[PDB]
């Protein structure tokens, strides 16, 4: 009825296995995060070896069907070389690995291993994926190549099986850290075969299955890095019907650009004649244009002439209150050309993620980003990238589009030198001035944070970094940190701000610290009130 | 590192 | 850095 994560702690195999079989797999989920008392119990090297012999001989009794116990079985061992590689006090003796092979096998030579359906995929899923968790990439080359070649149209109807089949591209990623892999990759040329004929069969093309028809381009583009094994042909002769069936932008550019992605890297673009791209692409993807101002250009893939005009007065009223709030009188620091912004606007976050990266060099694993240039280059345009959402600011609904114009703001009028140049932390002040003139005081996900029983001190908030990236400090404690200081000491902002102007990184350090020392109380106290109303 | 939680 | 898993 309820997940008892307790009854896992114990020395008994026999009860360990009737917890795993009661509960079942959505209880087994606790296990991945519990505290190292319950891992370093649940996980023994006994058990391991134990609940394995038993999975095994389990699922050789496999009749079709799918199966919540086996699911749980296979779930609970890739749970422990997930606890095995985060929790120090785990190590796994020889003789586990070996006994958790023998347990996928069991499933693998099952006569029911390829049978299409929702229940046995679900099952199939954790096998596949406990092929990666336990470093056997190297042994199952056989199985990738097999459910490449029986995937159709059949199989693509079950979300479970989707979701199973597309963990062999996990394996194939994976298996880069196993010696036994890259020692074997090479020879594997059936293995490269399916992936090409995957990856290129057109009726993938805007399905539901046309990530894995990327998910295959990238990890054949992945096989490029061998260059001398015995796959280099059929890799490269596969990459160059890949680019050569799908365009850079439009239907299946998915596939395109996936091995575009991984091709690029891991050999040269040359070899493909893909060299350049990106400008193409640029133009095709942020095909519209837009011209708000003499100072800023929107470039576009798919707005209304009504986003536009609201993302301009938008970003035209939070100029003038920036200016007004951070007291600049509209001078620029110096060395600072940036008269002119560009703002590219992708569809959705699913383009974002797709075109970003090619097109302007940046990572996509956030909510858009800003790009300073060098300021004190004469003709320098600096761009920030952003994606349309429902849940965005109307009427625009452009995510983040104050956010990043801040940022353009900020950069041109408090930050000294171009993104790189401060040598100390100002992450705190970056994304808190950010969200603070953007949002004012609405913000209820930064009131959240304060009522959680979990804060920062403002010498903890002055020392944030991305390293992680830590939503909740970076932004919602950056944005009350920044919040506080405006409201009860504009007048030390100002002084931060002369230095930050000029590029005084020391005196800035300076300053701050000084805040942490004494308005700690100030903060404390004038957080809790806003707990309370 | 191994794959988390589904 | 390197490219990212699927
Ligand atoms: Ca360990
Ligand atoms: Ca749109
Ligand atoms: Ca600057
Ligand atoms: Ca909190
Ligand atoms: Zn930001």
């Amino acid at each position: 009825e309820q997940c008892d994560l307790s009854q896992f702690q114990t020395t008994s195999s026999n009860q360990l296995m009737a917890a795993i079989r009661q509960q079942g797999a959505s209880c087994v989920n606790a296990l991945f995060s519990a505290d190292t008392g319950v891992q370093e119990a649940a996980f023994s090297s006994n058990h391991m070896y134990n609940v394995a012999q038993y999975t095994r001989t389990l699922a050789q009794q496999y009749a079709g069907g799918g199966s919540d116990e086996l699911e749980a079985l296979y779930l609970y061992l890739r749970a422990g070389y997930y606890a095995e590689f985060y929790n120090s006090n785990i190590t796994f003796l020889s003789w586990v690995t070996p006994a958790v092979k023998g347990a996928v096998d069991a499933f693998v030579q099952n006569a029911h291993f390829y049978d299409n359906g929702d229940a046995h995929g679900k099952v199939l899923n954790e096998v596949i994926i406990t092929m990666d968790s336990a470093g056997l990439q190297h042994a199952y080359l056989d199985v990738v190549t097999q459910w490449l070649t029986r995937w159709n149209a059949q199989y693509a109807e079950h979300w479970y099986m989707r979701n199973a089949v597309n963990g062999v591209f996990t394996l194939l990623f994976g298996g880069q850290w196993n010696n036994q892999y890259t020692s074997l990759i090479g020879e594997q040329t059936a293995l490269v075969t399916a992936l090409q004929a995957f990856a290129l069969d057109r009726t993938k093309v805007n399905s539901p299955t046309e990530f894995m028809a990327a998910n295959a381009a990238r990890e054949l583009g992945r096989l490029a890095r061998y260059t001398d094994a015995t796959i280099a042909p059929k890799v490269t002769e596969g990459l160059t019907a890949i680019f050569g069936q799908y365009p850079s932008y439009g239907d299946g550019d998915a596939i395109w650009l996936g091995a575009a992605d991984t091709a690029s890297y891991y050999a040269d673009c040359s070899q493909f004649n893909i060299c350049g791209f990106e400008d193409a692409l640029r133009d095709a993807a942020l095909n519209q244009t837009f011209i708000c101002s003499d100072t800023i250009k929107i470039r576009s893939q798919d707005m209304s002439q009504a986003q536009h005009l609201a993302a301009c007065d938008k970003m035209a009223y939070e100029e003038s209150f920036f200016h007004t709030t951070l007291e600049t009188g509209n001078q620029p620091v110096a060395d600072d050309h940036n008269t002119q912004l560009q703002v590219n606007i992708f569809n959705s976050d699913t383009d974002y993620g797709k075109y970003a990266g090619p097109i302007f060099g940046i990572d996509t694993n956030n909510g858009g980003m800003y790009l300073e240039g060098n300021p004190a280059n004469v003709g320098n345009i600096p761009n920030f990238i952003a994606y349309e959402a429902s849940y965005a600011n109307p009427d625009h609904f452009v995510w983040n589009l104050e956010h990043e114009y801040v940022h353009y703001l900020d950069g041109r009028f408090n930050m000294y030198g171009d993104f790189g140049t401060p040598t100390e932390l100002v992450v705190w002040w970056s994304e808190g001035v950010a969200e603070y003139v953007s949002r004012v005081n609405d913000n209820p996900q930064a009131i959240a944070t304060i009522q959680d029983g979990s804060t920062y001190t403002l010498a903890q908030v002055f020392d944030t970094t991305y390293d992680g990236f830590d939503v909740d400090r970076i932004y919602r404690w950056g944005y009350l940190a920044v919040r506080f200081m405006f409201e009860r000491h504009p007048d030390e902002v100002q002084r931060m701000l002369s230095a930050t102007r000029q590029g005084r990184w020391a005196e800035y350090k300076a300053i701050i610290s000084g805040w942490a020392n004494q308005y700690q109380s100030e903060f404390a106290q004038w957080t809790e009130a806003l707990a309370k109303g | 590192g191994p794959p988390g939680p589904p």
